[PDB]
């Protein structure tokens, strides 16, 4: 149904947040590349690397997070029967406190996500126990996939060639396992696409593309969104929102992430004066700053000049 | 009559419930792997002197018989001569079997019969009817009733893995058989449920004695 | 608008093992993995010693009440008991009890008791039965490595009987040719094939030039022992084998009856048999000293003993004594 | 802290954070991750200069999870600013 539930009224304002919050609406771009994002993952055709570029927001880590549940529940009816079967692994990269990024944090964070016993202890059979450790843990638990969220990171390094060294690491670690490894990562990835025939060739590329203002089509899916964002925002009296959809895409730059958690910060405020609307400088209290949408908009910019490459 | 043979067993030990169907198979197939592929086996009701809480108390002539081929008793004697069960936390005792013949008598009776899919009375008679017709056997069927008269019911609980089934059978009793086909239908039985401790055909007295109580 | 909702509940799948579900290399052939080689396997895959891999997860589940950080910290025999030790954990004892148990519950496998002789407690005695000291075949380990197959020790090596690998001919090698001591079977980093102390290799071609046919009934047959416990399907039960043993008695009766020469060829195992039905049948009965013999004058291999029902297994004797009884 | 050095000493940070967020009355027993940080008999913990700073980080992450604070405030922010790489300001926030 297009209208939250009805006795979400009569509920305290912590019921009407939480069921603001856990709600997440699927707009074109995001069901398109979960579609080809699963179909890679079903058939990875010799590929070792699903890259997903995308502007801050645009709902990398919700994609990543769906499709680890839902092939979580895929594999369900069958772990059961066959154990040491982690259906799907997803952790997040850490910036490295000292200058260059640190590879040890990785293998034992990666072990600790696999609940290995005794990870501090180890022991090397000739960081190289650690990634042997990890080598040893991926092959035998038998992952579906490996997302690595925040991949920007990995290329936190002062030599220019040692940023293609940090995925030749991952990319050793990947043969031996036969694990696909699928990144995440804002649009600092670009320089980590293709560079060498090793990344060229087993490396499909997706992109999280926002939603420009340019293409009508694009501009009547955000209308679309947030028309279904206001159907959904559990207040007493439905707001009118698609008026000010200039002012809605000026400070969200089609992110639909921004959009959400806007939103979410205004029925906040809204919820905690007891409010039954939403007005226009209601928006305009917690609405982002012009040079923090400046910033943003050049980032993204670059970014898809940068893949822009045909 | 003796082609078949009934294999009987002093049992003594803990009380037991009187629907043990299940338990005693088993806990017979535990220590009797070969019992848990054969056939044309069959195990006697364990008599006794019931309780108040739907269990019986094994007395000195409680035993547990089984009826089998005489050409497959080597394969099920060596476990079972002298041997010792446990059905859940109690201990059960069997001592050196005796043989007992398949007689012939003019009526027989089934404590429980079940077929799948037939609940209700009328259909269970039909059913049993047309075993019956299948085995080339002629009598007349009529169905043990209660204190009321009503049909009598019995049940048994499978308790497979953490689940349990519920199977409902009928209480068969069959009249002028002429001793031969009587032979036939006390081997055969009827229910397919032997090994589960149904479908043993026995002499109509023991109708008698649980439709007294 | 759209009307699709979606969720990203967790989903709660089972609990998974605590250590890696490595399988059991040739489980129901005469090559099974032992206990300790599989113990060393899962060590290895875990990049941990096997010492350290013990008290960071057996030792708690075998060693009810200690501090499990300071077990940490401690020697392989405070739990193991290396006063014993020996290949014979590979037996029916208790220690080699609660560890399979423990095992099997941390990887929830289901077949780590046919790694061992657990199966066979009250059935076969234990003393006489294993040897001391680590043994390995020079030449299974060679071949194994050089066709990149996974290296382990079979149960038929940690047998004092079993002195020669019927593949390669060779008799076995109990001391290290590079440090020149002989290996404890568990130690603080033992990986199969090589030399727990001086960490040199235990693989060569070494030629076995003996007289194997002398022990070949008794290496078969502790093979076909192997071999059959993981297709039995059951526990075995200990009067289905003394019944076994009393029928087997009772065909050579019945042959010496028809002839009297055999009585010759016959009468101390006659007189074995008879004492071991004479005791009680719950003791254990001396592998190679009474079962392996007896089943060798029955002319009966020991997997046709221990797997045929008794109707197959008088048939077998019946005809094999060329008598005319039918059971 | 502003630093002696010219780097901001990011070990130092998460040792001062832990040993500030760690002052409850003792009954709390979390069992930190990682060998290196644990009670003492007064109730301060003690940090040993051998356990390393991504260790200590780690260790402040569980503790951060789960005591989960409404929010973490840090005075003088600016003193992240002493760094001699120009684009270490970005490495910085990025740690951050
Ligand atoms: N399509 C969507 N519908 C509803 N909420 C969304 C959607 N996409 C993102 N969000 C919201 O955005 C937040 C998740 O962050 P998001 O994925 O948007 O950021 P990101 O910049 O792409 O990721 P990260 O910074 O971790 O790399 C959550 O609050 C989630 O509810
Ligand atoms: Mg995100």
């Amino acid at each position: 149904s297009t209208g939250f539930p009805l006795e979400l009224l009569t509920r305290p304002a912590t019921e009407r947040l939480a069921y603001f919050e856990n709600y997440t609406v699927a707009h074109p771009r995001l069901k398109e590349v979960y579609e080809i994002l699963m179909r890679t993952i079903a058939e990875p055709a010799g590929a070792s690397f699903i890259f997903v570029y995308g502007a801050s927001g645009v709902g990398k880590t919700t994609l990543r997070l769906r499709v680890e549940q839902k092939l979580t529940e895929l594999a369900l009816p069958k772990l059961e029967s066959d154990r040491a079967r982690v259906p799907v692994v997803g952790i997040e990269a850490i910036a490295p406190e000292s200058r260059y990024f640190n590879w040890k944090e990785y293998y034992t964070r990666a072990l600790i996500t696999l609940e290995e016993p005794l990870i501090d202890h180890k022991f090397d059979y000739g960081a190289p126990a650690l990634r042997r450790a990890l080598e040893n843990a991926l092959i035998h638990r038998h992952p579906d996939v490996f997302f690595v969220d925040e991949a920007q990171h990995f290329g936190k390094v002062a030599s220019g060639y040692k940023l293609q060294d940090q995925l030749d690491c991952l990319k050793s670690l990947a043969n031996m396992t036969g694990i696909l490894h699928c990144l995440l990562g804002t649009y600092e990835l670009l320089t980590f696409r293709n560079l060498s025939g090793q990344l060229s060739r087993r490396s499909v590329d997706i992109h999280f593309r926002r939603y420009c203002a340019d293409s009508p089509e694009d501009v009547q899916a955000f209308k679309s969104v947030l028309l279904t964002f206001q159907q959904h925002l559990p207040l007493a009296e439905t707001p009118n929102l698609v008026d000010h959809w200039e002012y809605f895409y000026e400070r969200t730059l089609g992110c639909i992430g921004t959009l959400k958690d806007w939103l979410k910060r205004v029925l906040s405020d809204a919820l905690d004066r007891e409010a039954t609307t939403i007005t226009l400088k209601d928006l305009q209290k917690r609405a982002l700053s012009v040079a923090q949408c400046q910033k943003m908009f050049k980032e993204i910019q670059e970014g898809e000049r940068q893949l822009s490459e045909t | 009559s003796e082609e078949y043979v009934d294999l009987t067993f002093k049992l003594r030990g803990a009380p037991i419930p009187l629907d043990n169907g299940y338990l005693t198979y088993a806990a017979l197939s535990r220590i009797c792997p070969p019992l848990h592929e054969l056939k044309s086996i069959g195990i006697h009701p364990i008599a006794g002197i019931p309780t108040r809480n739907n269990l019986l108390e094994l007395t000195a002539q409680s035993r547990l018989k089984i009826r089998i081929y005489h050409q497959q008793i080597p394969l099920i004697y060596p476990y079972l001569a002298g041997q010792a069960f446990h059905i859940g936390q109690n201990f059960y005792q069997l001592d050196i079997p005796d043989y007992k013949p398949l007689i012939s008598s003019e009526s027989v009776y089934s404590r429980l019969v079940i077929i799948k899919g037939f609940q209700d009375s009328t259909n269970f008679i039909e059913a049993v009817q047309r075993q019956m017709d299948n085995l080339g056997i002629q009598g007349k069927i009529e169905l043990l009733t209660r204190q009321d008269g009503t049909p009598q019911r019995r049940q048994l609980t499978i308790n497979k893995e953490g689940k349990q089934f519920k199977v409902r059978g009928f209480g068969v009793k069959i009249s002028e058989l002429n001793p031969e086909d009587s032979l036939t239908l006390q081997e055969q039985g009827i229910g397919g449920k032997r090994k589960m401790m149904c479908g043993i055909f026995v002499p109509a007295t023991r109708s008698k004695e649980e439709e007294e109580t | 608008i759209y009307s699709e909702h979606w969720s990203l509940n967790p989903l709660e799948i089972p609990q998974r093992s605590r250590l890696f579900s490595l399988e059991p290399v040739a489980v129901g052939t005469p090559y099974a993995e032992s206990l300790s080689s599989y113990l060393h396997r899962l060590a290895q895959a875990h990049c941990l010693t096997s010492e350290k891999l013990v008290m960071g997860e057996i030792a708690p589940l075998i060693l009810k009440d200690e501090d499990k950080s300071e077990l940490l910290s401690k020697n392989l025999s405070h739990l193991l008991g290396n006063s014993d030790a020996k290949p014979a954990i590979n037996g029916m004892r208790e220690m080699t009890e609660k560890l399979v148990t423990v095992l099997e519950e941390l990887t929830m496998r289901q077949d780590l008791r046919f790694l061992t002789l657990l199966s066979w407690k009250g059935m076969i005695y234990d003393k006489g039965l294993f040897r001391n000291y680590r043994a390995w075949c020079p030449c299974c380990c060679e071949e194994w490595m050089q066709k990149n197959k996974t290296i382990y020790e079979p149960l038929s090596w940690s047998f004092k009987d079993v002195e020669f690998c019927l593949i390669h001919k060779q008799r076995l090698i109990e001391e290290c040719s590079h440090c020149g001591a002989r290996l404890p079977v568990m130690a603080r980093l033992s990986p199969a094939g090589f030399c727990s102390r001086c960490y040199g290799w235990l693989g060569q071609e070494i030629k076995g030039e003996e007289e194997i046919e002398k022990y070949r009934v008794n290496i078969q047959g502790i093979s076909e022992l192997i071999a059959l416990t993981p297709q039995l399907g059951y526990k075995p039960i200990p009067i289905e084998l003394t019944r076994k043993l009393q029928l087997i008695l009772l065909v050579f009766e019945q042959a010496i009856g028809k002839d009297v020469k055999l009585l010759g060829d016959l009468g101390g195992i006659m007189e074995s048999l008879r004492i071991a039905s004479t005791t009680n049948q719950s003791q254990p009965y001396h592998l190679v000293k009474l079962i392996i013999p007896v089943c060798e004058k029955a002319k009966i291999s020991v997997f046709q003993l221990f797997g045929s029902d008794f109707k197959e297994l008088g048939k077998i004797l019946f005809g094999n004594f060329s008598l005319e009884l039918k059971l | 802290i502003a630093p002696e050095s010219r780097y901001f000493n990011w070990k130092e940070y998460y040792t001062r954070a832990l040993i500030t967020l760690e002052e409850p009355l003792i009954d709390h027993k979390f069992d930190y991750g990682v060998r290196g940080i644990s009670r003492d008999n007064f109730g301060k913990i003690n940090v040993e200069s051998k356990v390393v700073a991504p260790a200590l980080r780690r260790a402040l992450e569980n503790a951060l999870i789960h005591r989960h604070p409404d929010v973490f405030f840090v005075d003088e922010a600016q003193h992240f600013g002493k760094v001699a790489s120009g684009y270490k300001l970005q490495d910085q926030l990025d740690c951050l």
